[PDB]
């Protein structure tokens, strides 16, 4: 259960 | 990490999390050796027996972390990979000899209280410190038991083991590019790396200059924290000429 | 690299972490 990372890094 | 404890804030500011973009998950540990270079185990990126062959665009590195699963806003930094370099004689077919890889980041990471590189050993520091009984430190977000997962980075200190004992603990062929560490059954203390910790650092604090040096990379083990088994680590100094060649060229 | 291995929240402040002494005591 990882917290979503900012979209900018994807 | 089995039988370790929670890291202190900023205790291992070179610790890196190798993170898969999709599905979003922990892949391995790693370490920061400069503002643009990260060191890990080759098997974290390339292991054909299990159809593992990650490319640069598959992965991110997360630096400055403490919590395993949280996005640590204003603290951690997330970097994209420019290029992966795997040791050309990494032996994935047999015994993971030369289990080492470098990752160059697309942009330099900013150092902070939580982000700072570890030193790589010179010949003299390696000769002085890589002795049976001398303890190093292993850190990671891997599982807490062989058969669950930590809230925050875990830390365990473990003694280097005599080479004959390492060899006599396993049927695998041990090479000069490996060392082993961990307590013996009779020693009454325990601890080991486990799944998710591989690629992370085995560090020692030099008593000569009070700096932390990465002597090993978490490479392989037979189970986790089993009596009579030991963790095996890539011997960083023995492979340092390759590291230097890669950084100098690229 | 000049500053490698010196942690901002420990060596740079002259603070010790809770278990580094265990390492030093093993370096006999
Ligand atoms: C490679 C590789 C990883 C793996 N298992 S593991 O869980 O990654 C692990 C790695 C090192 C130690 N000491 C213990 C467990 N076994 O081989
Ligand atoms: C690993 O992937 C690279 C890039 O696609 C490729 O050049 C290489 O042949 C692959 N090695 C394998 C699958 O063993
Ligand atoms: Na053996
Ligand atoms: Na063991």
């Amino acid at each position: 259960d990882f917290e979503e990372i900012p979209e900018e890094y994807l | 990490i089995v039988e370790g404890s929670d890291a202190e804030i900023g205790m291992s500011p070179w610790q890196v999390m190798l993170f898969r973009k999709s599905p979003q998950e922990l892949l391995c540990g790693a370490s920061l050796i400069s503002d643009r270079w990260v060191l890990t185990a080759a098997h974290c990126l390339l292991y054909p027996p299990w159809d593992k062959n990650f490319t640069e665009n598959d992965l991110l590195v997360r630096i400055g972390k403490h919590s395993r699963t949280r996005y640590e806003r204003n603290i951690e930094k997330i970097s994209m990979l420019e290029k992966i370099y795997i040791h050309p004689r990494y032996n994935w077919r047999e015994n993971l000899d030369r289990d080492i890889a470098l990752m160059k980041l697309k942009k330099p990471v900013a150092f902070s209280d939580y982000i700072h590189p570890v030193c790589l050993p010179d010949r003299e520091t390696a000769a002085s410190l890589l002795q049976a009984g001398y303890k190093g430190r292993v850190t990671g977000w891997g599982n807490l038991k062989e058969t669950g997962q930590p809230s925050v980075l875990q830390v365990v200190n473990l003694p280097i083991v005599e080479r004959p004992v390492c060899k006599d603990s396993t049927r695998i062929r041990i090479t000069d590019n490996m060392f082993c560490a961990g307590y013996k059954p009779d020693e009454g203390k325990r601890g080991d790396a486990c799944e998710g910790d591989s690629g992370g650092p085995f560090v020692m604090k030099s008593p000569f200059n009070n700096r932390w040096y990465q002597m090993g990379i978490v490479s392989w083990g037979e189970g986790c924290d089993r009596d009579g088994k030991y963790g095996f680590y890539t011997h960083v100094f023995r492979l340092k000429k390759w590291i230097q060649k890669v950084i100098d060229q690229f | 690299e000049a500053d490698c291995g010196l942690r901002p929240l420990f060596e740079k402040k002259s603070l010790e972490d809770k278990t580094e002494r265990e390492l030093l005591e093993s370096y006999i």
